[PDB]
C-alpha cells in the first residue's frame, strides 16, 4: 500500500490583529490512508470545540481535512497543530507563526 | 437464455392469518427488482424493491408485507399474517439496473391472483357446455359459431381454450376478457364465463372434426383441509365438446 | 403531491387511425422518468417506453411521447392502429432511485372495420342437453353498442371481435343466456338499440 | 467561465472494527453542498449549503437511498478486490470514487468523468469518450469485462450528459449569488533574513475564489525554477482560498525579484516586487 | 444531485 504523510498548515482565516476575533485553521492534506487525529492547541492545552470539515481528497487521490475553531488572539498566547497519523512515529505539532 | 421473470404460485386461494410467501426469480443477473399490487380496474401500487442484493425499500404499501435479497436470482414477498384486504392481483418487476438505459426492457413476471377468505366453503370448480350452431347462420352467413359458457365457478380463477382436432386454436376465437357475476348482488357470487369460435361451414359439416373447449380451474390444493360433503374443489379442468356434422 | 393521472377512463378508435394518451402529473421530483405499459385482456403486463425529464421526446416503433415538461403532461401516442393494441394502457412516475407512482390507466378498444354487417340474433343448442340454449348476436358493426342486461335474471356478455385470419374476415358478437321460463332470443337484446335490419330467422 | 459538479466517494473497511465506513461528499465548482457519513446518528444525506437547504424531503429521501445503495455495492467491491489481490480480512482498505460533470457558461456540457482508486491508486476509470474503459492492473481488466458486458460505460454517460447537467443548472440558479462570485486574491509579500546573507521572500495571495491560482518567481525577467517553495493551496474557510510562494534570495538583491499572481478575478496579472 | 447505483460492481 502506498503511505502518504500529512502535510500541515497552521494559520488564521483573517491577518492577525491582536484582540478582534478570528479563526485559527489546521489544514491537513496529501495523506493516505484516512484515519488521522488532529488537535488544535491553546498555549499547550487542547482546544475543546473544534470542528473539521467533511473527507474529501485531490487528483492524486490524497485526503484533505480543515480543523478550525473560533479564537481571539492575543501577543503572548501560543497556538498549535498537533498532528498524529499512521505515517508518524509521534504526534507533530506545528506552531501558529502569523508573521511568516 | 430465454429473459423472463418467475412467480410461483401464479393463483392462490388462502385463509385469513395463515402465513405466506410468494416467490419472484429471475435469471438474468438483474440489480432492480419490484413488487406491486393491483386492485381491480387501478394501476399497480407500489409494495416494496430492491435496487441490488441485500438493498431493500419500502413502496407505498408496504404495511403486511416483508421481502429479502439474499441474492440477485430472488425477491419473494412475505405476507406474514394475510388479511381479506391483501385479495389482489400481484406483479414481480426486474431490470438489469434500477434506471434502465433507453433500449433496455422491464419484465414483468406473469402475476399471482391472491384471495384471501375467511374459509374455503364457497370455492366452486365450473360446469361447461359447448353451444352448437344454428342452422340459421349456417344458411344466412355460410359460417357457424360455436359458444362455450362456463357457469357456477368461485371465484374467478380460471383460463380458457379452444381445442380443434386436438390442437388449441386462436384463429376465430373470442373469449370475454372478464367473468361476469351471476349474482351481482353478493360479495361471494359465482361466476360465468362465455366463448366463442367461429369456423366454415364446411368445416362445422364434417364429421371428422372434432371441438373441445376446456377450462382450467384453479381451485384448493391437495393439502388444503376439505370437510364438505360435496367433491374438494381441487385445481382442475373440465371440458365439453362437439363433432361436427353433416348438413 | 404525487399523483399520476390519466383522465379518459376509455377510449375507442378505429383501426389503421393514431390514438393519443393522455397522462397529467403533479410531483416535487424535479429529475424522473415516465413509463408506459400496456396490460393485455390476460392481465399480462408489458413495458414499452420511458421518457426521460432531460431528454427530448422519446419515439419507438409506433409509440411517441409528447413530453410537455413545463405541463406535466405526457401523452402516448400510437400510431397506424392494430387490432393487438386493444388493452389498458399505464402512465407511470419514477424517480432516480427505483421508486415508482401508477396512474390508473386508460383502456383502449381499437374498433374493426366491418365491410359487410350483417346483423343477426341466432339461437344455439346445447351439445348435450334439450333444455339449454344460448343466444347470439353477431355480425353488427362497430357503431352498434350492446347494453348491460338490465334484468338479473339474464346474462348478457360484452361486445367481442374475433378475427378468422386466413380468410381476413373479423366480427362482432355478444352472447346473452337465461334459465328463466319465457327468455327467448327475440326479446334477448331488447334493451339495447341494434340496427333494425337485424335478421331473426323464421 | 465553465464550472463543474462533483462527488467524492470514500469506503474503508475497518477489520476489528464493525462494517465499513461510507463517506461521500459532494462539490459544486470549489463549495461543497452535501455530505454523507455513515458513522452519524443522521444516516441521510445533510445539507452543506443554504442554497441546497431548499430542496424537499423528498429529494433528501432519495439521495439517502442512492448512497444506501452506493455503499452496499461498495461493501461487497471491498470484498472482492481483497479477493482478487489475495490479501485478507485482517486488514484495512480504501475504495475511492470521484465522478462529473463540467458544464461552459451556457449550462452546455462540456465533460463528464468518473474514476475508481483503490488503497489510493488508479484501479478503473471512464475515458474522455465517455465510452471505453482503462484498467489499471489485471484484477480491474475483470471488473473492466463486467462493465463492458453491462454497458456500464453509456449508463455513467446518461447521468454525465443528463442528469448531472441538469442538476448542476439547478443549484447554480439556486446559489447564484454564491456560485457565481470571483473574488481576486489580495496580494502581499514579506521579507524574512535567514542569515547576514540571505532572505526568504514570501509572495502571498488571500481572499480569493475559486480556488484556482498561480504564483510564479522571476529573476531578472526569467522564470525561477531553482529554490522556489510553493505550498498547497488552502481553505480560508469562509469560502475563500490562500497560497503562498516563497523564494531564498542573496541579501540585496531582493529588488531583482517579482512575484506574478494569475487568478480568474483579475483582469490581467500582477507583477509583485519587494521595494 | 446523484448518479443511481447500479452496474458498478468490481
Amino acid at each position: 500500500m502506498i503511505q502518504r504523510t500529512p502535510k500541515i498548515q497552521v494559520y488564521s482565516r483573517h491577518p492577525a490583529e491582536n484582540g478582534k476575533s478570528n479563526f485559527l485553521n489546521c489544514y491537513v492534506s496529501g495523506f493516505h490512508p484516512s484515519d488521522i487525529e488532529v488537535d488544535l492547541l491553546k498555549n499547550g492545552e487542547r482546544i475543546e470545540k473544534v470542528e473539521h470539515s467533511d473527507l474529501s481528497f485531490s487528483k492524486d487521490w490524497s485526503f484533505y481535512l480543515l480543523y478550525y475553531t473560533e479564537f481571539t488572539p492575543t501577543e503572548k498566547d501560543e497556538y498549535a497543530c498537533r498532528v498524529n497519523h499512521v505515517t508518524l512515529s509521534q504526534p507533530k505539532i506545528v506552531k501558529w507563526d502569523r508573521d511568516m | 437464455m430465454e429473459a423472463q421473470v418467475t412467480q410461483n404460485p401464479r393463483y392462490l386461494i388462502t385463509v385469513t392469518g395463515k402465513k405466506l410467501t410468494v416467490t419472484c426469480s429471475q435469471n438474468m443477473n438483474h440489480e432492480y427488482m419490484s413488487w406491486y399490487r393491483q386492485d381491480p380496474g387501478l394501476g399497480l401500487r407500489q409494495i416494496y424493491y430492491s435496487m441490488n442484493v441485500e438493498v431493500t425499500d419500502k413502496g407505498d404499501v408496504p404495511e403486511g408485507y416483508k421481502v429479502s435479497r439474499k441474492e440477485k436470482r430472488n425477491f419473494p414477498l412475505i405476507l406474514e399474517s394475510p388479511s381479506p384486504n391483501q385479495t389482489s392481483l400481484y406483479f414481480c418487476a426486474s431490470s438489469l439496473v434500477s434506471t434502465p438505459l433507453p433500449k433496455e426492457t422491464q419484465y414483468f413476471g406473469p402475476g399471482t391472483r391472491l384471495l384471501v377468505l375467511e374459509d374455503l366453503k364457497n370455492v366452486f370448480p365450473p360446469e361447461v357446455a359447448v353451444f352448437e350452431p344454428s342452422e340459421a347462420e349456417i344458411s344466412h352467413t355460410q359460417k357457424a359459431t360455436l359458444v362455450c359458457l362456463a357457469t357456477g365457478f368461485y371465484p374467478d380463477h380460471v383460463e380458457l381454450s379452444w381445442w380443434v382436432n386436438g390442437k388449441e386454436v386462436h384463429s376465430g376465437v373470442c373469449t370475454d376478457p372478464q367473468p361476469l357475476k351471476e349474482q351481482p348482488a353478493l360479495n361471494d357470487s359465482r361466476y360465468a364465463l362465455s366463448s366463442r369460435l367461429r369456423v366454415s361451414a364446411t368445416f362445422w359439416q364434417n364429421p371428422r372434426n372434432h371441438f373441445r373447449c376446456q377450462v382450467q380451474f384453479y381451485g384448493l390444493s391437495e393439502n388444503d383441509e376439505w370437510t364438505q360433503d360435496r367433491a374438494k374443489p381441487v385445481t382442475q379442468i373440465v371440458s365439453a365438446e362437439a363433432w361436427g356434422r353433416a348438413d | 403531491a404525487q399523483k399520476v393521472t390519466q383522465a379518459q377512463s376509455s377510449v375507442s378508435m378505429p383501426v389503421r387511425k393514431a390514438v393519443t394518451l393522455n397522462c397529467l402529473y403533479e410531483t416535487s421530483w424535479w429529475s424522473y422518468y415516465i413509463f408506459w405499459y400496456k396490460q393485455l385482456p390476460s392481465k399480462e403486463m408489458i413495458f414499452l417506453i420511458r421518457q426521460g425529464s432531460d431528454e427530448q421526446n422519446a419515439k419507438s416503433g409506433r409509440y411517441s411521447v409528447n413530453f410537455k415538461k413545463a405541463a406535466k403532461s405526457v401523452a402516448l401516442t400510437i400510431s397506424a392502429l392494430q387490432l393487438e393494441d386493444s388493452a389498458k394502457y399505464f402512465c407511470a412516475l419514477g424517480d432516480t432511485a427505483g421508486k415508482s407512482t401508477f396512474g390508473d390507466g386508460t383502456t383502449l378498444t381499437v374498433k374493426p372495420n366491418i365491410q359487410n354487417p350483417d346483423p343477426a340474433v341466432y339461437q344455439l343448442r346445447d351439445s348435450k342437453s334439450s333444455d339449454k340454449s344460448v343466444c347470439l348476436f353477431t355480425d353488427f358493426d362497430s357503431q352498434t353498442n350492446v347494453s348491460q342486461s338490465k334484468d338479473s335474471d339474464v346474462y348478457i356478455t360484452d361486445k367481442c371481435v374475433l378475427d378468422m385470419r386466413s380468410m381476413d374476415f373479423k366480427s362482432n358478437s355478444a352472447v346473452a343466456w337465461s334459465n328463466k321460463s319465457d327468455f327467448a332470443c327475440a326479446n334477448a337484446f331488447n334493451n339495447s338499440i341494434i340496427p333494425e335490419d337485424t335478421f331473426f330467422p323464421s | 467561465g465553465s464550472h463543474s459538479m462533483r462527488y467524492f466517494f470514500t469506503s474503508v473497511s475497518r477489520p476489528g472494527r464493525g462494517e465499513p465506513r461510507f463517506i461521500a461528499v459532494g462539490y459544486v465548482d470549489d463549495t461543497q453542498f452535501v455530505r454523507f457519513d455513515s458513522d452519524a446518528a443522521s444516516q441521510k444525506m445533510e445539507p452543506r449549503a443554504p442554497w441546497i437547504e431548499q430542496e424537499g424531503p423528498e429529494y433528501w429521501d432519495q439521495e439517502t437511498r442512492n448512497m444506501k445503495a452506493h455503499s452496499q455495492t461498495d461493501r461487497a467491491n471491498l470484498g472482492t478486490l481483497r479477493g482478487y489481490y489475495n490479501q485478507s480480512e485482517d486488514g484495512s482498505h480504501t475504495i475511492q470514487i470521484m465522478y462529473g460533470c463540467d458544464v461552459g457558461p451556457d449550462g452546455r456540457f462540456l465533460r463528464g468523468y468518473r474514476q475508481d482508486a483503490y488503497d489510493g491508486k488508479d484501479y478503473i476509470a471512464l475515458n474522455e469518450d465517455l465510452r471505453s474503459w482503462t484498467a489499471a492492473d489485471m484484477a480491474a481488466q475483470i471488473t473492466k469485462r463486467k462493465w463492458e458486458a453491462v454497458h456500464a460505460a453509456e449508463q455513467r454517460r446518461v447521468y454525465l450528459e443528463g442528469r448531472c447537467v441538469d442538476g448542476l443548472r439547478r443549484y447554480l440558479e439556486n446559489g447564484k449569488e454564491t456560485l457565481q462570485r470571483t473574488d481576486p486574491p489580495k496580494t502581499h509579500m514579506t521579507h524574512h533574513p535567514i542569515s547576514d546573507h540571505e532572505a526568504t521572500l514570501r509572495c502571498w495571495a488571500l481572499g480569493f475564489y475559486p480556488a484556482e491560482i498561480t504564483l510564479t518567481w522571476q529573476r531578472d525577467g526569467e522564470d525561477q525554477t531553482q529554490d522556489t517553495e510553493l505550498v498547497e493551496t488552502r481553505p480560508a474557510g469562509d469560502g475563500t482560498f490562500q497560497k503562498w510562494a516563497a523564494v531564498v534570495v542573496p541579501s540585496g538583491e531582493e529588488q531583482r525579484y517579482t512575484c506574478h499572481v494569475q487568478h480568474e478575478g483579475l483582469p490581467k496579472p500582477l507583477t509583485l516586487r519587494w521595494e | 444531485i446523484l448518479d443511481t447505483a447500479g452496474k458498478e460492481e468490481y
